[PDB]
């Protein structure tokens, strides 16, 4: 089905003359739209008041990136690549080795956060959870330098947030 | 140029202030977008979907997926497709909202473009609170959807949606019956029902011109 | 009643701790409202809840003048909060 | 005594410019759902002095191609203009007290006009040029009708002295006498003072700044002080040519005090007309005046030559 | 709130009440703490002539009456 | 030292008045530009801070590159670059301002707008949101408020 | 000489103080400029130069000009009018040290001046660009870079080949 | 006397803040900065070149009306006059006039703009 948006004709009855042409005369719908405007200047802003409120939030937030470790400090990550493998704009850089201990760990794990979509592949494609994507969104530097994180700016990032991102994670998780 | 939209130059030839011609010199945002895509898999293309018209998104990656979809010869669930829709119609308000306002503002009325752009934020928290991306969500896959809806967001679309009549109501109280918008607005850019057809055009321009179709 | 409120003014006026904790929670804050005491963290940031006010507003923080081995008298960054009270104001979850 | 006077009525102008620039922020805020300005000091009290020293310790360039001569006289006019404008406002008593004191309003105007039009064509630049002749147009259509206007209000006042027009308004206002003619009046004042929806010359949406797009830190404020003073003389005229306030020879602060209040009520209302509407094609506002207001004005000044003589209500010469 | 517009406009009318209040008050006080002489036509500058003449001390303003005929 | 005194007050007079009045250029690329009038928008209002939008470039003292900065691009943008009048400052907004993007790997996309102007603030996102793009310019203005162009001029 | 140089635009300034003045009319000042580029890639290969340890160089331009010659040829390049006067040296020195209590960058300096009228040193014995691997470039192939800055409107467009190179002293 | 003080003060405020304008800040021209703008492009042409007036004949009809509005314009000491009949028709006769050209102009199609 369809609808005309503009198929009307005005009617000529003297009425509505004398009103069209009083409208004409006296801008009515002028005066409509100027009283449209003191209303809203009478109604009560929309603005937060930042840094002090924030605006919301969901556990779903695709942020600032970290590294987990298990609660008994060992580190989540195996060095399986398959984030390496899933990113669309090949944003990190991975390079493992067997460990002292024997484990399967990786040497260098690099994220170049100009290069990085902030998609949260990475976070989806990990099977032990260990590189997530943290709610913190507030890192801008500098320098272009400084937005080239490693293992140890992202194992720092997720010490630091572990408890928001162990949260968000309980919180989300049965949705994945 | 406020009004080029940032990346676009027109190159026009004027006799006064009429225009004698106009040569639109387009690709200052070209980026390989197709280059791109044949290197990357059906799954990391998606996001270069998701900001292709960068106000439609949830949009782009709908058409994208169906042509996987319909390549893969595979199904989306009811539920997902039920979800596509929804957000696809969302996504439909965010856009109409943007491309309204933008108009205006470009005429010189911006209260309606604050007004329509708070909207426009509650709209985004939606998005983010399904996706956790405020806009390029890459949400709409190849198969349905990533995941489910939380258990709030349909009483929240629903309020949303309560109070949204009035804003546009409000709009139409600025602009629809303004002998100021009627002046610049009324017989500009006329094009007729078999010029819009060769030359391709499609949705709301033919709809303008008079043209009974839609997808 | 336009008594009720300069009534209310003069509350939140001495709601800050006289017209000394009003002059400066303006002049630092750009706010003046008046809320409870949800808690404070160890760095001495202070977190206030009014639910009475439009979502988005309802939670605030005000923050410490001295973090760690910077005055922030005046530069007070979006970034000086715990991941807590962070998760807690941006709204991830409803408990403290 | 007069060189104090003179910067009495100098430095109070140019405050209350600044402070208009802040209002218009926060108006246009609120109007709009915002809050404006209120960080850099208490209500964002501070706001206009901290652009001031932005602008004046900001670096002004001239351009390669633009005639450094004309560039720089054009703001110099425009802000002596503006600020020459205020001396024969009755507040209540003008600091210079002419006989023909509307006459010299519209001269001053007239020459106003030259500023932009000046600065448009030593800029040497195509945005620059298509400003300059869109002020052309406007200044041709909002010209012949502000004279014609005027000419029928003074009519029903006896001459084109402004303590003359507070006495005429002693008793009531020439709103209620001639609202019409106030009506278009107000549309001219306006166009004049390139306002939306006139605001032609300085179109951003069309051109990029307008006539002063080459225009940079000390030379731009100069054009937007100009600019914000023209703005509050013109309400002030208007107040006082329409809205007149009773008038107490021995205590005239009340006078002062109604004059402000309703010349800060038309500013308001200027700024809330911006917020509002949409802007007009120049073609458009130039088919406004000479096909609507035109033909009702030459009949309007036809009524109010004949109404005088036929109810016997003749103005007296002094 | 919208009460956040009134001291800009409370501080724009404190400006402009100074150009008006200045000037009255500075026409008083040239004037002898009266109104400065309006003199539009040739008749009220010549009787503003006199009263200089008339005065004694170059000042129009200075008024003498009964008191100074006899 | 009095002169000491004088040049630090004098400076940070000057430091404050560039910091309370920030004049961005309109000029806005890709999908980032929309977070930038989000910002503008009245949730996050970016008039509170000083902070206004001129179209000209003479008159713009912030130049925030949001979107994907390509070589048929590369050319106007360090036109109007050079066309801003100093002191200017450049806030590099998202990943394709910022270093490459999604288009790091292409033909036709600039890596980094840095290799064309100096870059003083980078805001990471894809896109930031309103809030980052806001604690971006928070931290530019307290990047200028220890600006001390008096003290060293002094003590030159 | 270059873009940012003192001493193109040190000669093309002197349009605002009416006429050129010149010591002795600038003719006992022989002067002999290099480019920057240049300058700049004979330190670069000096660095690369494993035969350039313990030397000494004289980076020096290909024409030698007459002060007046190079400062009529300065000014018919910028395309403004060239006054020049003889000034006496006492007399440009305490016109400099006027100039010199300027609190920021002087204008001109004692010093500066001395510098302007001393004649360039001829050092044949010094190795140079020609050694460093550098064709020294010309002043009348990279002069209009520096100068058409200091042209007017009327004369910005104008090509590189409109002005006859200036006489030299070789 | 007092208008050229006035006068005097409003050019020298003027000139002074120009003034500072121009040498309080620091300044560093280059060729790049002190080129015309064109939104980021180099211009085809030239800003000198001519701009065609679509509007050339209001401007002649504004100039007309201009000298109206003059003689239009001593009519408040006019009506002071005895002869307030001859006085009266000798205005009405002008406005007519007026509005007769103004007549004349719209309906041949004078103040539509050149295509
Ligand atoms: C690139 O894509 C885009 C984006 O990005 C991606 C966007 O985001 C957006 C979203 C943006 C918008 C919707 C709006 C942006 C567009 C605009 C055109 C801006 C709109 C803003 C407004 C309409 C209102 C904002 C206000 C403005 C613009 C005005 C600017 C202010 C000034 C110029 C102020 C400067 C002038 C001043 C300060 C006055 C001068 C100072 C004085 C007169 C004070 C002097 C006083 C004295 C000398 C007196 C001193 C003496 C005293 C006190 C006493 C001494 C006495 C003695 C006796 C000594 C869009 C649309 C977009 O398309
Ligand atoms: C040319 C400008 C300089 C000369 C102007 C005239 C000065 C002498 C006037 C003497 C007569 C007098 O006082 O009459 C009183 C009259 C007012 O009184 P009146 O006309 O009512 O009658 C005289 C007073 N009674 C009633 C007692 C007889 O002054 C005027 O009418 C004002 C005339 C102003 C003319 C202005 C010309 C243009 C100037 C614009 C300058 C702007 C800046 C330009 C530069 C910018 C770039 C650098
Ligand atoms: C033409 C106008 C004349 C009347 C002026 C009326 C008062 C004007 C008030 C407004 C002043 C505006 C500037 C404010 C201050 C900031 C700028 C500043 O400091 O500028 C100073 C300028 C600064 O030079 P600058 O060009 O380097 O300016 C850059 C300034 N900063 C770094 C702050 C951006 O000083 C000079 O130009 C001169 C410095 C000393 C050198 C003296 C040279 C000799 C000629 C002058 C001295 C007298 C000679 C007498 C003998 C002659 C015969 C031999
Ligand atoms: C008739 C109308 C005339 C115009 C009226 C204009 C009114 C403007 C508004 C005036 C109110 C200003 C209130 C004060 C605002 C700033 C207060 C405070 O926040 O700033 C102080 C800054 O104060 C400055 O140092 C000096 C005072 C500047 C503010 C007062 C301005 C007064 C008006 C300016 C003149 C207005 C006309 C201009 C011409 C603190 O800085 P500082 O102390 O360092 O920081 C270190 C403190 N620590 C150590 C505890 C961390
Ligand atoms: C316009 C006409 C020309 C006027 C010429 C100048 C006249 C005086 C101008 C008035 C000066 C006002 C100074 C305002 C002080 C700043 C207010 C205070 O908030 O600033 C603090 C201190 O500011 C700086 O430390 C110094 C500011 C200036 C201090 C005084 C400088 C010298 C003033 C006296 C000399 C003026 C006359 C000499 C020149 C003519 C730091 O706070 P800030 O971080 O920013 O705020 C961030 C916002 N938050 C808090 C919500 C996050
Ligand atoms: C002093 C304070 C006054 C304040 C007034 C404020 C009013 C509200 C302000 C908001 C308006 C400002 C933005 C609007 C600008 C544009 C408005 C506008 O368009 O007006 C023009 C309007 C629109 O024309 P069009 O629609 O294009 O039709 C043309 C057909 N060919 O037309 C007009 O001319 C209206 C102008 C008002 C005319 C006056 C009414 C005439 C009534 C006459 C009756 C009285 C006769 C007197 C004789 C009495 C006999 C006893
Ligand atoms: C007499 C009129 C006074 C001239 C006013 C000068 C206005 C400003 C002109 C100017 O600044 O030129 C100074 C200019 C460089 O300044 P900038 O233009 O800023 O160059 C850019 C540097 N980044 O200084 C110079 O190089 C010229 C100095 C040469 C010394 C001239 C000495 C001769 C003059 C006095 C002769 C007296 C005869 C008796
Ligand atoms: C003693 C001289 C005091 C200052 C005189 C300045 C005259 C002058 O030559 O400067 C012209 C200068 C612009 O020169 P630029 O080419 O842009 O580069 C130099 C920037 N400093 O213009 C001005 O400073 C404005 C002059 C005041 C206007 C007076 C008109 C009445
Ligand atoms: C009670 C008695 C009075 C007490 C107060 C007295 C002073 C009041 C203010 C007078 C005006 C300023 C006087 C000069 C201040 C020092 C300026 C200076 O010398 O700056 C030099 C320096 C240039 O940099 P430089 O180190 O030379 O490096 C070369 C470039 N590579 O650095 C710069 O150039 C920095 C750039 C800005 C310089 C100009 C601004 C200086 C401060 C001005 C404040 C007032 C502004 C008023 C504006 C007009 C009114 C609105
Ligand atoms: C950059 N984009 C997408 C815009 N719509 N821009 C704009 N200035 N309206
Ligand atoms: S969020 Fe996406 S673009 Fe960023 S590192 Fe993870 S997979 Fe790569
Ligand atoms: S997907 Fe997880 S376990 Fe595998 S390499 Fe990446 S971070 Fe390590
Ligand atoms: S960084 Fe992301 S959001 Fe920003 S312009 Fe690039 S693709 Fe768009």
């Amino acid at each position: 089905t369809y609808k005309f948006v503009n198929m009307r004709e005005p009617s000529m009855d003297m009425k509505s003359v004398t009103d069209r042409a009083a409208q004409t005369l006296l801008w009515t719908e002028l005066v409509r739209g100027l009283g449209m405007t003191l209303s809203y200047l009478f109604r009560e802003p929309a603005t937060i008041n930042y840094p002090f409120e924030k605006g919301p939030l969901s556990p779903r937030f695709r942020g600032e990136h970290a590294l987990r470790r298990y609660p008994s400090g060992e580190e989540r990550c195996i060095a399986c690549k398959l984030c390496e493998a899933v990113c669309p704009a090949q944003a990190i850089t991975i390079e493992a080795e067997p460990r002292a201990d024997g484990s399967r760990r990786t040497t260098r794990y690099d994220i170049d956060m100009t290069k990085c979509i902030y998609c949260g592949f990475c976070q989806e494609a990990c099977p032990v959870d260990a590189i997530v994507e943290g709610p913190n969104f507030e890192f801008s530097t500098e320098t272009h330098e400084e937005l080239l994180y490693n293992k140890e700016k992202l194992l720092n990032n997720g010490d630091k947030w572990e408890a928001e991102i162990a949260a968000n994670i309980q919180a989300d998780y049965l949705y994945r | 140029h406020p009004a080029a939209h940032g990346v676009l130059r027109l190159v026009m030839e004027l006799s006064g202030e009429m225009v004698r011609k106009c040569d639109p010199h387009i690709g200052l945002l070209h980026r390989g977008t197709e280059k791109l895509i044949e290197y990357k898999t059906y799954l990391q293309a998606l996001p270069y979907f998701d900001r292709l018209d960068y106000v439609s998104m949830m949009c782009n990656e709908q058409a994208y997926s169906l042509a996987v979809e319909k390549l893969l010869n595979i199904q989306p669930p009811p539920r997902a497709q039920w979800i596509r829709v929804l957000f696809g119609e969302i996504t439909r308000l965010l856009n109409h909202i943007m491309a309204v306002t933008t108009h205006a503002l470009d005429i010189g009325a911006m209260t309606p473009f604050f007004w329509m752009f708070e909207e426009r934020e509650k709209m985004f928290e939606f998005y983010e609170r399904v996706s956790g991306a405020r806009m390029h969500a890459a949400y709409i896959r190849p198969g349905g959807v990533h995941q489910d809806l939380p258990l709030g967001l349909l009483d929240d679309i629903y309020e949303f949606s309560k109070n949204f009549s009035f804003r546009i109501d409000e709009l139409e109280e600025m602009l629809t019956n303004n002998r100021i918008w009627r002046n610049r607005t009324v017989d500009i850019g006329v094009v007729t029902a078999e010029d819009a057809l060769n030359y391709g055009f499609s949705g709301v321009m033919l709809r303008g011109s008079g043209i009974q179709w839609d997808l | 009643e336009l008594v009720q409120v300069l009534r209310r003014g003069l509350q939140q006026v001495s709601g800050h701790g006289g017209l000394r904790g009003y002059l400066r929670v303006l002049f630092r804050a750009n706010d003046v409202r008046v809320g409870t005491l949800v808690g404070e963290d160890k760095y001495g940031n202070k977190y206030y809840e009014d639910n009475k006010q439009f979502f988005g507003r309802h939670r605030w923080v005000i923050y410490t003048t001295e973090m760690n081995g910077r005055d922030t008298f005046w530069d007070v960054d979006g970034s000086m909060v715990p991941p807590e009270w962070h998760r807690w104001l941006h709204c991830m979850t409803d408990d403290p | 005594m007069f060189m104090i006077n003179i910067l009495s009525l100098i430095i109070p102008i140019l405050l209350a410019v600044a402070f208009l620039t802040l209002v218009e922020r926060k108006v246009l805020g609120y109007m709009q759902l915002r809050k404006g300005p209120n960080v850099v000091g208490p209500y964002g009290l501070l706001q206009p002095i901290a652009d001031a020293l932005k602008l004046f310790t900001k670096e002004p360039l001239r351009p390669a191609t633009s005639s450094i001569s004309m560039f720089i006289i054009a703001p110099i006019l425009a802000l002596s203009l503006a600020l020459t404008m205020w001396v024969p406002l009755p507040m209540p008593y003008p600091l210079i007290n002419m006989n023909l004191g509307v006459l010299f309003m519209l001269a001053m105007s007239s020459l106003a006009v030259y500023s932009i039009l000046w600065s448009g064509w030593a800029s040497n630049s195509k945005y620059a040029l298509i400003g300059a002749l869109r002020a052309v147009a406007q200044t041709i259509s909002y010209e012949v009708t502000l004279a014609i206007i005027l000419l029928s209000v003074l009519l029903m006042n006896g001459s084109y002295t402004l303590s003359t027009l507070i006495t005429t308004q002693e008793h009531i206002w020439m709103i209620f006498t001639s609202w019409p003619l106030a009506m278009m009046w107000f549309i001219s004042t306006l166009a004049e003072t390139n306002r939306a929806p006139f605001d032609l010359t300085e179109g951003e949406s069309e051109l990029v700044s307008g006539f002063n797009v080459e225009y940079a830190a000390g030379p731009f404020a100069m054009f937007f002080m100009a600019e914000y003073a023209n703005i509050i003389m013109m309400n002030a005229f208007t107040a006082i040519l329409f809205l007149g306030a009773s008038h107490d020879p021995h205590t005239p602060e009340l006078y002062t005090i109604n004059f402000v209040l309703k010349t800060l009520a038309l500013t308001i209302t200027f700024l809330w007309i911006r917020a509002s509407y949409p802007r007009f094609r120049y073609d458009q506002l130039m088919h406004l005046l000479w096909k609507s207001f035109l033909p009702l004005t030459l009949a309007l000044c036809m009524w109010h030559i004949s109404l005088p003589i036929m109810t016997a209500s003749i103005p007296p010469q002094s | 709130m919208w009460f956040e517009i009134l001291p800009g406009i409370a501080v724009m009318a404190a400006c402009l009440f100074i150009p008006g209040m200045a000037t009255a008050h500075i026409h008083k006080f040239t004037n002898g703490g009266k109104e400065k002489r309006v003199a539009h036509f040739s008749y009220q500058w010549n009787l503003m002539e006199r009263d200089r003449c008339i005065s004694g001390v170059n000042r129009y303003h200075v008024t003498k009456g009964l008191e100074n005929i006899d | 030292s009095r002169g000491e005194y004088v040049v630090a007050k004098l400076d940070d007079l000057v430091n404050w008045a560039r910091r309370s009045s920030l004049w961005p250029m309109t000029f806005g690329l890709a999908c980032c530009a929309v977070e930038m009038m989000h910002m503008a928008a009245p949730r996050y209002d970016m008039d509170r801070f000083g902070v206004v939008f001129r179209a000209s470039p003479r008159q713009s003292d912030v130049m925030i590159v949001a979107g994907t900065l390509t070589n048929k691009m590369a050319p106007a943008l360090r036109k109007v670059y050079d066309q801003m009048p100093e002191p200017r400052y450049v806030v590099s907004m998202g990943s394709c301002a910022n270093g490459g993007g999604y288009y790091h790997y292409s033909y036709s996309v600039v890596r980094g707008c840095d290799r064309i102007v100096p870059v003083d603030i980078y805001v990471p996102g894809c896109p930031p949101t309103a809030e980052a793009l806001l604690y971006g310019i928070l931290q530019l203005q307290r990047k200028i408020k220890r600006e001390k162009r008096l003290r060293i001029w002094y003590r030159r | 000489f270059g873009r940012e140089d003192r001493f193109l635009n040190y000669f093309a300034s002197m349009r605002w103080f009416g006429g050129v003045p010149l010591i002795s009319l600038g003719k006992e000042t022989v002067k002999q400029p290099v480019y920057i580029v240049d300058v700049s890639k004979g330190i670069i290969n000096a660095i690369k130069d494993p035969d350039a340890k313990g030397k000494t160089f004289a980076f020096v331009g290909p024409n030698r000009y007459l002060l007046f010659d190079l400062v009529q040829y300065i000014f018919a390049v910028a395309y403004r009018p060239f006054l020049p006067y003889p000034l006496p040296h006492f007399a440009y020195r305490w016109v400099g040290r006027l100039f010199e209590v300027s609190p920021f960058e002087p204008w001109t300096t004692r010093d500066k001046v001395e510098r302007v009228h001393m004649s360039d040193m001829t050092l044949p014995h010094l190795p140079g660009l020609e050694d460093l691997g550098i064709q020294a470039t010309p002043l009348e192939l990279k002069a209009i870079e520096v100068l058409r800055r200091h042209r007017t409107y009327r004369w910005l467009t104008s090509e590189m080949e409109d002005v006859k190179p200036a006489k030299t002293v070789n | 006397m007092n208008i050229m003080l006035t006068l005097l003060t409003n050019v020298t405020l003027a000139s002074l803040l120009v003034l500072i304008a121009f040498w309080l800040p620091q300044l560093n021209a280059y060729s790049e900065k002190t080129s015309p703008y064109e939104c980021g492009f180099d211009p085809m042409g030239s800003a000198r070149l001519p701009f065609s007036m679509k509007f050339f004949l209001v401007a002649i009809t504004f100039l007309l009306f201009d000298l109206e509005i003059a003689l239009l314009l001593p009519l408040p000491w006019a009506s002071q006059t005895n002869n307030l009949k001859t006085m009266l028709t000798m205005a009405l006769f002008l406005l007519i006039l007026l509005a007769a050209s103004l007549a004349y102009e719209w309906t041949q199609k004078g103040l539509e703009w050149a295509e």
